[PDB]
DNA sequence: TCAGGATGTATATATCTGACACGTGCCTGGAGACTAGGGAGTAATCCCCTTGGCGGTTAAAACGCGGGGGACAGC
DNA sequence: CTGTCCCCCGCGTTTTAACCGCCAAGGGGATTACTCCCTAGTCTCCAGGCACGTGTCAGATATATACATCCTGA
């Protein structure tokens, strides 16, 4: 139902909550857009998949993506073992300041569009009181 | 998702070899397992049971991961030579370069006081 | 109207059935966190074999089915069929275990 | 190495009832039997022994810790078994 | 060479040495280390105490100065901890502790 | 719920309303009054901290983390409930 | 001659009591009363070094025997008790 | 519910003894000093077994609910 | 022995957590090597403790006397 969903032009929904372990690989949805991962990955290779599922073949928008990893802590150090486990994936191809709010809307910007919605949001999170 | 096989010992793995008459069998995976190694052998091996030797005889066989281009590329080079035949993977960029960009981006965040 | 048994009826099964049988009773991923929770009240970061699980559990459900032996005698000799907890307490207080 | 009763406890077995096997359970919980009697016997000769301010153990404590162990007619002819076996056994 | 004894060394009023050789002469293990008697002493003390406290106090209930098994019993079995430790346990001439069930009082 | 699984009950209700009845079965119970149950756990769990305290004293005396199954039945053992068939 | 522990139980007796006196029948108690806890003690010590494949019985085995025997606080003051004694005698 | 009375319990006073507290001489068992050697502590490896979580099914637990049988109060 | 009422049991329906399989890290339970120091063994010395007498007073026992306690007519 949810995958029929996902494929309907019209979704009144955006956004959708995925299992890593689950959702990672049973997802075919070539009117995917932006990824964020939240779990991390022990092994890289199930975030290689989870990335992945937004962009196959018949994929029409820019893929963007997200990696939310906090400052100083064990994130951190998880993530640079996975990125060592990469290493693999190089010989078997061979084989064969965080938080500034304009730069990161310039990391999500696919047009200073964005960036203007995103000043009224904040001027809107400053009307807030 | 043949990449799931991982582990022969697994009870899926090991269950398969008891559905005996199977005259031809195909593996899908998007990728190749971890990188220690006796993974990829056990997928082969499940594949095809005539390659091997030891579980870890990659770590021997193809000691790259395990000299400059000596060890790297011309065990390689053979690791290919050998998975030539058994092994079909085409990358993304090269069946059809239409993928909108490299499609890749990390960010880092604070604590709150709480956290 | 659908077929009941007369009360008891079904109770003499399960015991027959019961007592023929040996499997444990007591479903043992609970038993398992009741005693994982018991021992961090004496010291923390303990780990258990699996057979040690099991051994407790052997032990704990002996004990408990020869405390309701005991339990059903008690609330026969008081003329009742229906075991209560002053037929559990009694017990225990003859047994000397309080 | 982790020695058990296992194989003396199979070889009665066969001299009684020849046909019938044994579970491994049934094994271990046989190998704890025995271990559990052994100390029975020999704890009751310890401290048997020490009664009499004696240092040594010898078949005489161990009769009588089988009286004082065992139970009826069960005592009686391990006793029996006992005094049977020592008497071959000094013979030869 | 002057001597002091390990009991007076440890402060205990227990024979540290007679324990030692206790030990070694009941055949409880193959050695005995130099701090056990001495700990086990100290133990043996500490229970000695307590109970001979719970006695006296038992004694000037009863105005006597001199402690009898009754007042042994009534200390071991009043005091929970102890009645536990001795609840195997008869203590010669000690009596039971006095004790009617309310049934069998009148209403 | 669906918002909040608030699924947190407590281990001592693991033990079932039908696991004790199974247990009272097996001893030869009848019928059994609802309050029961309630008095079962907690002399279940009286008797598991008993038999729990001297296996972890032992393991804390042999200076190990894991407690074995031996552990448990030395606890047993000195409790006078010697049980047969783990070693 | 035979020894027993009456004149280390007067003395402690005096040394909580003084003025209080202990008959005979009490005393031989008492007496009987030392030898129980020593042997339980002494007795649990053993095994744990037989438990732990050991041969020498040393403070940790009697403390660990004294939380295996004593209940509750008596366990606690009678461990703390022996931690004393001991710290002192190796002290000075 | 209350006073009288019979019994029983408790309480002060001798008094009397034998059992406990205490002094003394002996002697063997405990302390001191010294030596050997092996048991236990301690470091370094390794790898098997434990733990935490998830996926997915399905027997079982929970829950309501009528109604008859036992618990129980009375006599 | 009798009445009564309440509450536990039988049973259908629905929900849910146990069972099993899988995956990943990793950390304590084992091994071995080495060393050192703690205790068994032994010899010598000496006073702590034990058996034995000996005094004396704490509690047992009479002995007379004052109050609590239980049963009953009122
Ligand atoms: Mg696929």
């Amino acid at each position: 139902e949810m995958l029929n969903a996902f494929n309907a032009p019209d979704s009144d929904y955006f956004c959708f909550l995925l299992s890593t372990r689950a959702g990672g690989l049973g997802l075919n949805l070539q009117t995917a857009d932006t990824v964020i991962i939240f779990d991390t990955d022990w092994n890289p290779h199930q975030d290689l998949q989870a990335q992945d599922r937004a962009h196959r073949i018949g994929q029409k928008n820019e893929v963007r993506i997200l990696r939310l990893i906090t400052t100083d802590s064990v994130e951190e150090v998880i993530l640079e073992r996975a990125m060592q486990k990469l290493d693999i994936d190089g010989k078997v191809i061979q084989a064969g300041a965080e938080l500034d709010d304009d730069e990161l809307n310039d990391t999500l910007a696919r047009s200073a569009d964005e960036k203007i919605l995103f000043d009224k949001i904040d001027k809107e999170r400053m009307n807030q009181e | 998702e043949g990449h799931r096989m991982k582990n022969a010992q697994s009870k899926l793995s090991f269950t398969i070899s008891h559905y005996y008459r199977t005259r031809n069998r195909l593996i899908l995976t998007g990728t190749p397992l971890q990188n220690n190694l006796p993974e990829l052998w056990a997928l082969l091996n499940f594949v095809l049971p005539k390659i091997f030797n030891s579980a870890k005889t990659f770590e021997d066989w193809f000691n790259t991961p395990f000299l400059t281009e000596e060890e790297t590329l011309l065990i390689i080079r053979r690791l290919h030579k050998v998975l030539r035949p058994f092994l079909l993977r085409r990358l993304k960029k090269e069946v059809e370069k239409d993928l909108p960009d490299k499609v890749e981006k990390v960010i880092k965040c604070k604590l709150s006081g709480l956290q | 109207k659908p077929h009941r048994y007369r009360p008891g009826t079904v109770a003499l099964r399960e015991i027959r059935r019961y007592q023929k049988s040996t499997e444990l009773l007591i479903r043992k991923l609970p038993f398992q966190r009741l005693v994982r929770e018991i021992a961090q009240d004496f010291k923390t970061d303990l780990r258990f074999q699996s057979s040690a699980v099991m051994a407790l559990q052997e032990a704990s459900e002996a004990y408990l089915v020869g405390l309701f032996e005991d339990t059903n005698l008690c609330g026969i000799h008081a003329k009742r069929v229906t075991i209560m907890p002053k037929d559990i307490q009694l017990a225990r207080r003859i047994r000397g275990e309080r | 190495r982790k020695e058990s009763y296992a194989i003396y406890v199979y070889k009665v077995l066969k001299q009684v009832h020849p046909d019938t096997g044994i579970s491994s359970k049934a094994m271990s919980i046989m190998n704890s039997f025995v271990n559990d009697v052994f100390e029975r016997i020999a704890g009751e000769a310890s401290r048997l022994a020490h009664y009499n301010k004696r240092s040594t153990i010898t078949s005489r404590e161990i009769q009588t810790a089988v009286r004082l162990l065992l139970p009826g007619e069960l005592a009686k002819h391990a006793v029996s078994e006992g005094t049977k076996a020592v008497t071959k056994y000094t013979s030869a | 060479a002057k001597a002091k004894t390990r009991s007076s060394r440890a402060g205990l009023q227990f024979p540290v040495g007679r324990v030692h050789r206790l030990l070694r002469k009941g055949n409880y293990a193959e050695r005995v280390g130099a701090g056990a008697p001495v700990y086990l002493a100290a133990v043996l003390e500490y229970l000695t105490a307590e109970i001979l406290e719970l006695a006296g106090n038992a004694a000037r209930d009863n105005k006597k100065t001199r402690i009898i098994p009754r007042h042994l019993q009534l200390a071991v079995r009043n005091d929970e901890e102890l009645n536990k430790l001795l609840g195997r346990v008869t203590i010669a001439q000690g009596g039971v502790l006095p004790n009617i069930q309310s049934v069998l009082l009148p209403k | 719920a669906k918002r909040h699984r608030k699924v947190l009950r407590d281990n001592i209700q693991g033990i079932t309303k039908p696991a004790i009845r199974r247990l009272a079965r097996r001893g030869g119970v009848k019928r059994i009054s609802g309050l029961i149950y309630e008095e079962t756990r907690g002399v279940l769990k009286v008797f598991l901290e008993n038999v729990i305290r001297d296996a972890v004293t032992y393991t804390e005396h042999a200076k190990r983390k894991t407690v074995t199954a031996m552990d448990v039945v030395y606890a047993l053992k000195r409790q006078g409930r010697t049980l047969y068939g783990f070693g």
